[PDB]
């Protein structure tokens, strides 16, 4: 005791998620 | 989310526990502390060989 002692990134990702959903309804409507 | 992060830890130095604090057992010129003079205070720390 006395010696030897002492002392987000998801946005982006959520994002494409979104984008990706919105891009696939884009097709869905497209082709129908 | 941010305001978690800003919340959760606090930006204030946390305050010395005590004389068995982290700092106080590796002084260092970014805190710098200091009794008065060779009063009793002194010679505690004479005393205290640790």
């Amino acid at each position: 005791t006395l010696w030897l002692t002492g002392i987000d990134i998801d946005n982006m990702a959520g994002v494409f998620y979104m984008l990706a959903a919105a891009m696939a309804l884009s097709l869905i409507t497209f082709i129908w | 989310a941010n305001l978690a992060a800003f919340l959760v830890l606090d930006r204030p130095e946390e305050r010395i526990t005590g004389i068995n604090d982290p700092r106080l057992r590796n002084p260092s010129d970014k805190f710098i502390y200091a009794t008065v003079k060779q009063s009793s205070v002194d010679i505690y720390f004479r005393r205290q060989v640790e």
